[PDB]
């Protein structure tokens, strides 16, 4: 399991070993002789092309979409109270009408899908538009976030606990830059693998190896300080 | 109650006695251009010294 | 043996010098030291541990001369004021000594500040200042009970080297021009 | 160290210092970061041939310091990078004086490594003063 | 290990060779064997005695004085006090006054001892 | 893992982990052993609310006990649990967790207080009366006593004599093969 | 797959227990706790072990 | 433990067993014979007989395992000496007695 | 000090004259305690001592094999397509060719 | 062996605090002391666990032949700043300061100010002079400004002499 | 003393200095090193016997080992 698998990707060692890149176009390209309904529904790579800002704000807004409803159904409703007297006008309509149900879960879960919705819209926007080309990657991560979950809890939950926020957000911004624009436990490369260029012969590399061997030799404390018994 | 600490004497001078840590650190950045450009000291951790402390006993044993 | 910390960056690193390509992610301790933490943290990294704890020492030695040139000058200045009268002070002290106190100001000599902003060739410069001024004490052995340490035996042998010395210079003629 | 001698002196010892340059001082310190271990190993090995034919009496007291000879020609080659010959004995005329100080230093005086290290570091800094292009 | 005189010989390395990694001195020799080129580990030896010594003796003279002076003169108030020393011998008033400042004197006077270098032979002039 | 001329060289022990994890079960294990030996001593009736921690308020031994042991569980520097949480925190520099890392010390922090907060209960107006009576005298038993006065002297210098502890824990987990 | 799953599990219970550890009145809580405690941490330490 | 080979070797069939006696005597055989070769690299073809009677006594991973360790011995042979180990270990113990105090202002590296 | 019997011999000692002051009985009671806990303190310290050395002894011998399982694991580890590599194409073919000598 | 002797001086400072001190809020003194020093006492073991995990040496002069990278620095340097300046009070964290010297014995606090929060001046001292910083301190600079103005402003409003002291 | 006389470093400094390091390199590092150049020995062997001989063999040279 890998999050933003695509971002972290080493383009010259998948291109050395021939792995399948994810840059790839994975685009369509009809023919001008094919039918004109293979043309239109060639157009569905628009739904894949990552550089469309509204495609992918839309995804996130999906996202949060998701998440907020997820949230809703897990802990949000059953931790809220409903009045007796709307349980019973809302199980009267269930009772009343065909699939009352789906009414009633449209109702409960339309505040948790809306704000879910606008909060990834809105956190799409603001790291896309700023901080994606700082300098301090960690530094920006931890920044925007704060700010952002600042602002969140202030808003959605109470303006008194906008320092929870900030907290929660600086947390969350360590744990994304951690697991996620980093790849600690996602690793798709040997440590210590390079690729070899150049026309250096077999013997060549062997002794600039035999030089960095007597090189690392240097590491070890023991041999460094001469503190080492006669074999 | 809640957020009383910002009203209760003076908001303004409440804000400047808050904002005064963010005060002393762009004064600080502000006198560091002063040195940057100059060629006086700066704030930073010298390092003149290769680890070597203060008058420190340095010795070997036979 | 000295180890790494795992790097996050995905950054590409080519070493001309060995031909080959590595990601900074991807190196080991080794690859780690050879690579990064290779840069410089002292004045003279290619002396030894001995010969830059002799270089650090001489270049605070060399600050503390440089101010005490400044010390002995505002001496000097003290005594011109008290011995010559008001009258005529400036017009004598306009010459050698008010060159020397403006050239002994503080980008010159580390008077109070913490710290005196020195380059690696400026602190070499000021240890290879101090070092003459050591060969040419240690020409006439003025350093044994100050500025050094010796044995009897030693002593002795120094002080044979020096009327040596002494009386070769004697000998020699005086400097034409 | 790092001081030259005044040619028209009045008197007969004075010394003017000089600095050497960046590209300089970052090929000793490379190079003795990379080669520091040859220089132990000189230490140790000398030490060890002290104590086997130390004695005069000794079989080999007529080999004395012949198997330091490998560990000083490797560390000449670490240090000048391969070139300027594969021995110490190739040492160029320009360090040839800086080499014959340190076997001195080393071998018949039976000085410290840390003052020998200084006539080494001689020899590789006359090398890289005559040559300058051809060892960066 | 290839580090040894095995396999060597004289005739393979040049005279200047031979000559550069000829043995030094026998006593040169010796002196490197030994780590006595400057100083030798008798000289170390008797430096450390020396060095115990002076501080057993400067020590237990301070113990000494200290406790003598706590005892002599934490007998109660200063009339108390007064009367006791009034009604103590010849003696032991001399005692009372002289041994805690000459155990914290010797012991000064052990501790200046050493850094005061007063046993050098280039005295002359 | 360096690779020199297809030679492998290897300065890391990968059966270390698991050695620690070892370290630390058991130095919880003993420290809950000191508590609950203390506590055994005692009559267990009088110990129901955790202001009942002044209970323990009893002769120098029982008391001191307690105190020592609820610091080496909250890990203070000195004590036992101490080693576990540092070579905890050592091994997670080691692999480069500095996440890990910081989520340990928080919750270090947090449990730290947890068990500091019962030190303001331990005082007591008077000194309680918490051992069981026998022959119409307090039963004090000689037996717990003497183990808790071991686990009291390990919990104090485990420190000095955890370089064996932690050989022979690496000793047993090498013979993992992972 | 284990990384993740810990990883969470362990990021879950130490933000629900930082306010509930300081809830309880009991001493067979407090022990309970204490237990609970070193479980997170352990496992936080196995997290560590199998990177 | 999916690249260890000694679990991986501990692994076997519901039914099988192994004749830890016939596969010791013909692995005894077989590397009296190569131990008479006496080659740097273990050449089974200069012992068919011995080596054919080994691989249908032996299992397989008995036989990785023996040989891995012929292969250590073989090293530690070419390495070491009794005598030099017994000399080292000796001055190895006797200089556990002693403190190992930094060596200061050194001059390598 | 140096000898192991001695210093359990003290510890024992101390953990009598500890275990008495911490019953608040006289430290001279139950005499024949103290030779008893002095001997098995002895003991169990000697046996301790004999045995931490040969758990050193065989957890180095250990790591003589851990190191032949690291090599192999490393190169089982090797992701997809880095087998073949140039940084690991000869290690692989060495454990897989010359290590092949069943 | 340093960091270790920093770390022992809690225990005996805290039982003195806890069984000697009359007063009745020195017993609630004593656990905000515990966690307000732990806290730095963590943070530093942080740091010194980046250190001898990257640098396996211990020699505390090894470090001149190992150099950290700009990250591992800052980050050391960080942690090693705020632990310290946990036990050496710094602005924000010196109410444990306040309570302890109110609230503690009129003997102990001598010795408390005096000598306790020193000791991590001198390991603050040996960490940063050992280890090469690349960073600007006027982020330091400005903490421990802060610390001096806020004492010097607070000052004027106490009546009880202790806390004054304690200001001072 | 007793306790310590197993290793020159001191019992606290070995159980938290040392790391994830063998106890192999943690104790006899001679025979670590020696067991990782084993290899290199032999290499070094056949480059002195070739040097004693007319061949001479740069690729070898760097491996000049004392431990
Ligand atoms: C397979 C297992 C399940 C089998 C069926 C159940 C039998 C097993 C029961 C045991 C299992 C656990 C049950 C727990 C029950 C919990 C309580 C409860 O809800 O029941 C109490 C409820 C009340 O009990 P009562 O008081 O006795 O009865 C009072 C009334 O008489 C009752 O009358 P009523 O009309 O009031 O109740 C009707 C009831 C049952 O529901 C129905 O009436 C039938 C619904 C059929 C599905 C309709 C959705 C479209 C399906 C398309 C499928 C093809 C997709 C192809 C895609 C191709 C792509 C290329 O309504 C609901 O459950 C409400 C939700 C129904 C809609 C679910 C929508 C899922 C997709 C949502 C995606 C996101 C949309 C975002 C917005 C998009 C806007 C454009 O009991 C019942 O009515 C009978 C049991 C019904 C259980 C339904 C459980 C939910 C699952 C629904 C189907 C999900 C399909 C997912 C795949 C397709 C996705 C598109
Ligand atoms: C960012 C650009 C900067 C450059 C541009 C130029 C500078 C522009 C700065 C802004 C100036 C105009 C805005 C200030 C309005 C007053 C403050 C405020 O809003 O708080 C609510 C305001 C204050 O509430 P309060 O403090 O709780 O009331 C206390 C009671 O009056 C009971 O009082 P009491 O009888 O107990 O006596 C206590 C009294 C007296 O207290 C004392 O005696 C103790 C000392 C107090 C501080 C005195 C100032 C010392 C110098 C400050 C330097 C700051 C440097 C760091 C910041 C640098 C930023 C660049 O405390 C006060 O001073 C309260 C009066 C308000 C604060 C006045 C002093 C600070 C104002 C900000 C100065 C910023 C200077 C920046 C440039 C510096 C040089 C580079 O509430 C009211 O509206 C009630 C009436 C208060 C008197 C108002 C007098 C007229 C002010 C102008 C009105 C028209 C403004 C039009 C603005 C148009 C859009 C921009
Ligand atoms: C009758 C026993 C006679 C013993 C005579 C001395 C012989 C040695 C002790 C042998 C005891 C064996 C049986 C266990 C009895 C204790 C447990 C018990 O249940 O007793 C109940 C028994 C009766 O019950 P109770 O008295 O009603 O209950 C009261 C409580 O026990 C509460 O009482 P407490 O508050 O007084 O308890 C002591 C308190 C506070 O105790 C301390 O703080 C101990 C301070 C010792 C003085 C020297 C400290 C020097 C530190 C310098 C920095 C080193 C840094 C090294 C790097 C790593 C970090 C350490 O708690 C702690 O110890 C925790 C902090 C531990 C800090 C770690 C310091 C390690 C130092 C290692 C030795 C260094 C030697 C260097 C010179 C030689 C070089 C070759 O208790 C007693 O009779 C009093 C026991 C008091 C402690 C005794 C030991 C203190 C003196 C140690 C001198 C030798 C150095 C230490 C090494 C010893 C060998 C490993
Ligand atoms: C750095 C962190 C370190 C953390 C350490 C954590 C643990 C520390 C505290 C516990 C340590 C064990 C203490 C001894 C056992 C407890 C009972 C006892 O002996 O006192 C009763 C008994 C009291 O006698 P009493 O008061 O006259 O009469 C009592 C009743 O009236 C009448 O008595 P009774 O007739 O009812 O019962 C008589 C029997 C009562 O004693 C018992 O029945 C023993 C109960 C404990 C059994 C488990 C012992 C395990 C020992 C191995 C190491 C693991 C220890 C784990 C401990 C915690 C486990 C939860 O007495 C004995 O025979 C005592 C023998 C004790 C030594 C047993 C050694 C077994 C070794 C088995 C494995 C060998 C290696 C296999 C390798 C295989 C390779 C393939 O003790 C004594 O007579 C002497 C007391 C004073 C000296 C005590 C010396 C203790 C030395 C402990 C060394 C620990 C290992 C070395 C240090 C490791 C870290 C560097
Ligand atoms: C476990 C570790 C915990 C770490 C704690 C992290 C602290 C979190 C603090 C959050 C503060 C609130 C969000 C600030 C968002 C803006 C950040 C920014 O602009 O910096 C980005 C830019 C992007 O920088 P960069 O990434 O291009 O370059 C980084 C440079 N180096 C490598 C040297 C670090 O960064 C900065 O210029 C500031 C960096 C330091 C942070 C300063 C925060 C100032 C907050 C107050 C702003 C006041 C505005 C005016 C109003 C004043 C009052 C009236
Ligand atoms: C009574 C007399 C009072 C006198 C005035 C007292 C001070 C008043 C406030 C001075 C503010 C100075 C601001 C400029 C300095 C910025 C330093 C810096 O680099 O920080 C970047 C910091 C981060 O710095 P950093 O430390 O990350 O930088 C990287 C490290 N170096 C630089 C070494 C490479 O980014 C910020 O967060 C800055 C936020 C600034 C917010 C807006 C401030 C506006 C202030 C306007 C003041 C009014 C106008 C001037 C009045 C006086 C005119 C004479
Ligand atoms: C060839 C072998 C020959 C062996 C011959 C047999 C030798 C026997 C030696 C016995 C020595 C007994 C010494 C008792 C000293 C009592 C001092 C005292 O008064 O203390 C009271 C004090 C006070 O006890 P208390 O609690 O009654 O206090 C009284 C004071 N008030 C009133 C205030 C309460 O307590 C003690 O110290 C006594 C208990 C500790 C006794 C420790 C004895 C250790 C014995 C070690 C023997 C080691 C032998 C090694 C042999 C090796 C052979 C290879
Ligand atoms: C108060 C006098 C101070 C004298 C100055 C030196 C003090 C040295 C420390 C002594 C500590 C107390 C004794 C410890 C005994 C012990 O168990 O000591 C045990 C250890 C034995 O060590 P080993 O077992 O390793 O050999 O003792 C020693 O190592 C040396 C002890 C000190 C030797 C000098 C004795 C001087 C005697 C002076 C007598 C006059 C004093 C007058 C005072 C008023």
């Amino acid at each position: 399991m890998e999050l933003n698998s695509s971002a972290k990707e080493d383009s010259h060692y998948v291109g050395v070993l021939g792995y399948p890149s994810q840059h790839d176009p994975h685009t369509l390209h009809p023919k001008k002789h094919d039918s004109t309904f293979t043309k239109v529904y060639a157009c569905r790579d628009m739904l894949w092309d990552h550089h469309w800002e509204v495609r992918n704000t839309l995804y996130a807004g999906f996202k949060g979409a998701l998440l907020g409803v997820a949230y809703a159904s897990g802990f949000g409703l059953i931790s809220k109270t409903v009045p007796s007297i709307v349980l019973k006008k809302m199980f009267r309509f269930v009772r009343n009408n065909n699939f009352g149900h789906i009414r009633i879960m449209q109702d409960l879960l339309t505040p948790y899908a809306l704000t879910g919705f606008g909060l990834g819209s809105v956190y799409y926007l603001y790291q896309h538009n700023v901080w994606e080309n700082r300098s301090n990657k960690w530094l920006a991560e931890v920044l925007s976030n704060a700010l952002f979950f600042q602002v969140a809890t202030a808003v959605c939950v109470n303006p008194g606990f906008h320092i929870y926020g900030m907290v929660g957000g600086i947390l969350f911004g360590t744990l994304k830059y951690a697991f996620y624009n980093s790849s600690f436990f996602q690793e798709k490369e040997s440590i210590g693998s390079y690729t070899t260029f150049g026309d250096l012969s077999e013997e060549e590399r062997k002794k600039q190896e035999y030089k960095d061997y007597i090189q690392f030799l240097g590491n070890y404390h023991k041999v460094r300080n001469g503190q080492l018994v006669d074999l | 109650y809640d957020g009383q600490w910002w009203s209760m004497g003076s908001l303004a001078c409440n804000v400047l006695f808050f904002c005064t840590p963010l005060f002393l650190y762009l004064i600080l950045q502000v006198e560091e251009l002063n040195s940057e450009k100059r060629g006086g000291t700066s704030n930073k951790f010298y390092h003149n010294n290769a680890g070597f402390f203060h008058f420190q006993i340095y010795d070997n044993k036979q | 043996a000295f180890g790494g910390f795992r790097q996050t960056d995905n950054s590409l690193i080519i070493d001309d010098r060995r031909k080959i390509i590595l990601n900074t992610r991807s190196l080991n301790d080794f690859q780690q030291k050879i690579y990064l933490r290779n840069f410089f943290t002292n004045y003279r990294p290619d002396l030894s541990s001995y010969d830059y704890f002799a270089f650090k020492e001489k270049l605070r030695i060399g600050e503390l001369f440089l101010n005490e040139y400044r010390k002995r000058i505002n001496n000097e200045v003290r005594r011109a004021a008290i011995l010559t009268p008001t009258s005529s002070l400036r017009e004598k002290m306009n010459h050698k000594i008010a060159d020397q106190i403006l050239d002994l100001s503080s980008p010159h000599v580390r008077g109070a500040h913490f710290q005196a902003v020195r380059s690696w060739t400026d602190a070499s410069k000021i240890v290879n200042y101090v070092e003459e001024k050591q060969t040419k004490i240690n020409k006439y052995g003025l350093q044994f009970p100050l500025l050094g340490n010796m044995t009897e035996e030693q002593c002795a042998s120094k002080e044979d080297e020096v009327y040596q010395r002494l009386l070769k210079e004697m000998q020699k003629p005086p400097k034409k021009a | 160290m790092f001081l030259n001698p005044v040619k028209d002196s009045e008197f007969d010892d004075e010394v003017k210092g000089f600095v050497p340059s960046e590209g300089e001082v970052r090929f000793v310190a490379n190079k003795n970061k990379e080669c520091g271990y040859y220089l132990q190993g000189i230490e140790q090995c000398r030490r060890k041939m002290v104590q086997l034919a130390g004695d005069s009496s000794s079989q080999f007291h007529s080999l004395g310091f012949l198997p330091c000879k490998r560990l000083v020609d490797a560390h000449y080659r670490c240090m000048t990078d391969d070139k300027f010959g594969s021995t110490i004995e190739e040492v160029p005329e320009i360090g040839l004086d800086s080499a014959q100080k340190f076997f001195d230093c080393t071998f018949q005086q039976l000085k410290p490594m840390q003052s020998c290290r200084r006539f080494f570091d001689q020899v590789v800094r006359d090398v890289y003063r005559a040559n300058g292009s051809q060892l960066i | 290990m290839n580090i040894s005189y095995t396999g060597l010989k004289l005739e393979d390395y040049s005279d200047e060779v031979i000559r550069k990694y000829k043995f030094p001195n026998s006593n040169e020799l010796e002196r490197f064997l030994n780590r006595e080129q400057t100083l030798t580990v008798q000289q170390h030896k008797s430096a450390i005695k020396l060095a115990q010594q002076d501080f057993f003796a400067v020590a237990g003279l301070l113990s000494v004085g200290s406790l003598s002076y706590i005892f002599y003169n934490s007998v109660g108030g200063k009339v108390i006090r007064d009367r006791i020393r009034a009604s103590r011998t010849k003696a032991q008033k001399v005692i009372v006054l002289a041994l805690a400042f000459v155990a914290n004197a010797a012991a000064l006077i052990i501790a200046r001892n050493a850094i005061t270098a007063h046993n050098f032979g280039w005295q002359a002039a | 893992m360096s690779i020199f001329s297809n030679i492998w060289i290897n300065n890391d022990l990968n059966s270390y982990g698991l050695s620690i994890l070892l370290l630390n079960i058991i130095n919880y294990l003993i420290v809950f052993m000191l508590i609950l030996s203390v506590i055994l001593l005692t009559n267990l009736s009088k110990f129901k609310s955790l202001n009942q921690f002044k209970e323990f308020n009893s002769y120098n031994f029982i008391l001191y006990s307690l105190i020592f042991s609820l610091l080496s569980m909250a890990g203070i520097p000195p004590l036992l649990g101490f080693t576990g949480k540092f070579l905890a925190i050592l091994y997670s520099s080691f692999k480069s967790q500095y996440l890990l890392i910081l989520f340990m010390t928080i919750l270090n922090i947090f449990g730290m207080y947890f068990y500091i907060q019962n030190l303001r209960f331990v005082v007591k107006k008077n000194k309680s009366s918490i051992l069981n009576y026998k022959n119409y005298y307090v039963n004090i038993n000689y037996s717990i006593t003497l183990n808790i006065i071991l686990l009291n002297f390990f919990n104090f210098f485990g420190i000095l004599f955890l370089s064996d502890l932690i050989i022979i824990l690496n000793y047993i987990s090498s013979y993992i093969y992972i | 797959f284990f990384w993740i799953i810990l990883l969470i599990i362990s990021i879950i219970g130490i933000f629900y227990i930082i306010s509930i550890i300081f809830d309880i009145n009991l001493f067979k809580a407090f022990l309970a706790y204490s237990t609970i405690i070193n479980s997170i941490s352990f496992i936080l330490l196995i997290i560590a072990i199998i990177f | 433990m999916e690249f260890s080979n000694a679990l991986l070797s501990q692994t076997k069939l519901p039914g099988q067993q192994y004749d830890y006696k016939r596969c010791f005597q013909a692995s005894n055989t077989h590397f009296e014979c190569l131990d008479s070769i006496r080659d740097a690299y273990d050449n089974h073809h200069k012992c068919p007989q011995t080596y054919q009677a080994w691989q249908s006594s032996c299992d397989v991973g008995i036989r990785r395992y023996q040989m891995d360790n012929r292969e250590q011995q073989k090293k530690d042979q070419l390495l070491y000496s009794k005598e030099q180990l017994k000399n080292y270990n000796a001055a190895k113990n006797k200089e556990a007695y002693g403190i190992t105090a930094p060596k200061n202002l050194s001059f390598a590296f | 000090m140096s000898s192991m019997l001695i210093w359990g011999a003290c510890f024992g000692l101390f953990t009598r004259a500890a275990a008495c002051k911490a019953s608040m009985i006289p430290l001279t009671t139950s005499p024949w305690k103290y030779p008893k806990y002095m001997i098995v303190s002895a003991v169990t310290f000697y046996y301790f001592d004999w045995y931490r050395r040969m758990a050193l002894e065989q957890l180095c011998y250990n790591e003589e094999k851990l190191e032949r399982y690291q090599i192999r694991a490393k190169l089982q580890s090797l992701k997809i397509g880095e087998e073949l590599s140039d940084a690991y194409r000869e290690s692989f073919f060495e454990h897989a060719v010359q290590k092949n000598n069943i | 062996l340093f960091f270790m002797c920093y770390e022992l001086l809690l225990i005996p400072s805290f039982l003195i605090v806890y069984f000697v001190s009359p007063s009745r809020r020195a017993i609630q003194a004593s656990l905000y002391f515990v966690i307000w020093t732990q806290l730095g006492s963590l943070l530093v073991l942080i740091a010194i666990s980046y250190i001898i995990s990257i640098t396996n040496t211990y020699e505390f002069n090894d470090l001149k032949y190992f150099n950290f990278t700009n990250s591992e620095s800052t980050i050391i340097i960080f942690l090693i700043f705020l632990g310290f300046g946990f036990k050496a009070p710094i602005w924000p964290f010196h109410y444990w300061l306040t309570k302890t010297h109110v609230e503690a014995p009129s003997g102990f606090s001598i010795y408390l100010s005096g000598f306790l929060v020193k000791t991590a001046l001198y390991g603050f001292y040996k960490f940063n002079t050992s280890i090469f910083i690349d960073i600007d301190s006027s982020i330091f600079i400005a903490i421990c400004i802060m610390g001096v103005v806020d004492s010097s402003l607070k000052m004027w409003g106490q009546t009880d002499l202790k806390k004054l002291v304690a200001y001072g | 003393g007793v306790w310590s006389n197993i290793h020159p470093t001191d019992k606290v400094t070995l159980s938290f200095a040392n790391i994830g390091r063998p106890f192999r390199l943690i104790y006899r590092p001679e025979i670590f090193l020696r067991d990782q150049q084993a290899k290199f020995i032999q290499l070094e062997k056949e480059h002195i016997e070739k040097s004693k001989k007319g061949e001479f063999v740069e690729t070898t040279s760097p491996l000049v080992l004392w431990n």
